[PDB]
């Protein structure tokens, strides 16, 4: 049907493909070892 | 709070990153070939 | 025409078929829950999250089915 | 050890403090922290023998 | 624009604001609400190193947590009333799983050679039949390619289209005689429970999405 | 239409403050607690060396 | 005119079929019901809030017929 | 004309459904049989429960009846 | 316009295919459920075997659907 | 023309019927599986190539209505 | 002339809906071999061929179904 069809698939996949790499790197970087700190530093209070 | 560590695993995911460059070179023919249906 | 509006409303009918067997389906996860934990009693802790997956991936399919039905019909 | 003791009473967190400044006063936290990142972990071996690992399946 | 662009950029807000100020004094006992990250955190950590084994779990941890978290943040979003779904735009998703694909078959291509071949005999069998179970491996390898998409779009899909139909119905159903407006309660709960499903479904989608390729994974890292 | 999907999902909220804003409360909040008892427990670990 | 009409009729009819499955559905849950509380004697307590859930979610995949069937009988 | 003839077959399709309440019945009167031969005492509790569950599994079958009927005279 | 109907026809007839990989998905997690429920300890081996017979009974669902599609989209 | 077409399309969709045999077939297949394993513990290694064996030929069932489709159309 | 090349198609259509049946019995006569071999441990070497047997007469009458889909769709 044409109805799942918009001409604009183009338009959809390039915001879509770069919200994702954003997403990705954003929580590699930050938020993922920002949840390790929080971890690592009750492991050192757990030590002492 | 928030702070960069580098995460060298990001070059890891170098074969998910081409299949990506692919697909979306692909749908831009794609959305081309369809406003001429 | 009258035979291509007739055909979407036709074509959603025989669409609706498919439903029957996710319904079915539901109800047979739903029996080994049951039946699970009335023979272990306690497996209830891992099998109830267990239980739950399997009702939505039958119901799944029955959405596909009813997804397709409305196509036709809706447009 | 009087002094330990006091240094102990004046300072003592288990209210709520900064992450910051549990690696400000140990380093160790940011040391381990990036060791981690460059290993390819995200566990924290030990977390999980003394606080949770909030998971139901 | 597109009404797409604009709601992407809500997704990346909202996951922004999860981390950068969900805690109040940046907190060692951690906040209220930075325990359902905790959990979050906690149950993909024992999901991933639930599937794949070695230390290298760890390697594809924001991989498996960035497919978690869009997802279960985009069955939340997208079934809010009048927010434009970007799930319901199918051909984000299933590029997504296309890519995906792709991109553990030349992961599996790259890190184990031509003996990633080795994957499509997957068990000793008769020779006569050691290639047939090629044949229907291979088949079955790219079914893995849209399966994982097609389940996921077509359920979010189908719970705004089933939702937004029974509505308009109920309207009209209202719109009958008074009689008929005693008892026109009992179809708008029927709604209810639609959306309340909807929500069951997306939450279980983001699992199941997160475990399949976290399974294809395990295909991938160790062969067969 | 639309607007049959905004009073269900006003309903929704109400199941929500209703069921899940206490539980979730009650969740978070034990938590909270059994992480801060650990904490303060180790806290008080140390204290007891040096006496010793 | 006719033809559509008609088809609204018999694809309405083809659309019924559905319902056939939440039936043997319900039947299902109730028979395991039965078969659990049976070898337990007291499983019922737990069991029986359980068995509600599936057969509602059963009877939910039948609802989701029936209107199709409604959607296109009336229109 | 094709009107009428429609509705008729519509008809004949509907009642089909009532073929699952059919089974459906039994499915649950052979589990109380089953359970009660296997327990002979579950009886006065299983018993409500199993009238409980024979009548929805009918109620299922009437939902394709009711639709037969709305097809049949309408 | 006879190919457009019948393409609708075609489609509709294809769902019949899904019914059946939906029972087949409820098999599989119901021998999951009576497995574990009988071991107990089975279950963690247990569990990424049944996540892969999910997909591999679902696959065959997959190609009924995407005839479907290729049939809808004509 | 418009008629051969459109039986083209109407029987392929007829041939989607037959994979829903082998659909069911595999579940059964991979049911026992989990059966056997859990009822035994340590046969799963003897089991698992059998079961391999089984799972193929259940699936090839719906392969061979599945080629009949491209067939058709 | 288009209604007879029609018919074709539509024979061979339906006669695909006959393997179905053997599709499920091949499967069958495997769950028997799998419950068989963990129910004894070693009953496997007699078993085994029993069990090829079994699915090749089961995979025969799938055949018969194909052969004459063929039959039908080529003339």
């Amino acid at each position: 049907m044409p109805q799942l069809v918009p001409f604009y698939f183009m338009n959809q996949l390039t915001y879509g493909f770069l919200l994702m790499i954003t997403l990705l790197i954003l929580f590699s970087q930050f938020f993922l070892p920002m949840i390790l700190r929080l971890y690592v530093s009750r492991l050192f209070i757990s030590k002492l | 709070m928030l702070k960069r560590f580098p995460t060298p695993i990001l070059k890891v995911y170098w074969p998910f990153f081409v299949a990506g460059a692919a697909v979306y070179y692909g749908m831009s023919k794609a959305a081309d070939l369809s406003s001429n249906t | 025409m009258q035979l291509v509006l007739a055909a979407k409303y036709i074509g959603a009918g025989i669409s609706t078929i498919g439903l029957l067997g996710a319904g079915i389906g539901i109800a047979i996860v739903f029996a080994a829950l049951i039946n699970g934990v009335s023979r272990n009693p306690s497996i209830k802790d891992t099998v109830f999250p267990m239980a739950i997956l399997g009702f939505a991936l039958s119901e799944a399919t029955g959405l596909f089915c009813l997804m397709v039905s409305f196509l036709l019909l809706f447009g | 050890l009087q002094s330990t003791l006091d240094n102990i009473q004046s300072a003592r967190p288990f209210d709520e403090l900064t992450v910051d400044d549990l690696t400000k006063i140990k380093p160790e936290i940011d040391a381990k922290v990036e060791e981690m990142v460059k290993k390819g972990k995200w566990d924290v071996p030990g977390y999980k023998d003394r606080f949770g690992n909030l998971n139901v399946m | 624009l597109t009404t797409f662009s604009l709601y992407t950029i809500i997704v990346l807000l909202v996951i922004t604001s999860l981390y950068t100020l969900t805690n109040n004094n940046n907190k060692i006992i951690g906040s209220r609400w930075l325990i359902s990250q905790e959990a979050i955190y906690d149950t993909i950590m024992n999901m991933t190193k639930g599937q794949i084994g070695g230390k290298n779990w760890g390697l594809y941890f924001p991989m498996i947590f960035t497919l978690f978290m869009f997802i279960f943040i985009a069955n939340l979003i997208s079934m809010i009333p009048y927010s434009f779904a970007l799930s319901a735009h199918l051909v984000f998703i299933i590029s997504l799983s296309i890519v995906i694909w792709l991109g553990n078959t030349i992961l599996g291509l790259y890190k184990h050679g031509w003996v990633f071949f080795s994957l499509f005999v997957p068990a000793g069998t008769p020779l006569p039949l050691v290639p047939l179970l090629v044949i229907i491996e291979t088949l079955s390898y790219f079914a893995r390619a849209i399966s994982l998409g097609l389940r996921l779009g077509s359920n979010i899909l189908a719970g705004h289209l089933l939702m937004v139909i029974l509505a308009g119905l109920t309207f009209n159903f209202m719109l009958i005689n008074l009689f008929t407006l005693v008892f026109g309660f009992v179809p708008l709960a029927m709604i209810l429970a639609i959306m309340m499903l909807e929500f069951a479904i997306g939450i279980i989608q983001g699992y199941v999405w997160a475990i399949l390729t976290a399974s294809y994974l395990k295909d991938a890292v160790y062969l067969h | 239409d639309e607007s049959i999907l905004l009073l269900t999902f006003l309903g929704f909220t109400g199941l929500v403050a209703k069921y899940l804003a206490p539980a979730y409360k009650d969740f978070a909040d034990a938590r909270m607690k059994k992480v801060s008892d650990v904490l303060n427990a180790s806290r008080n670990k140390h204290v007891e060396a040096v006496k010793d």
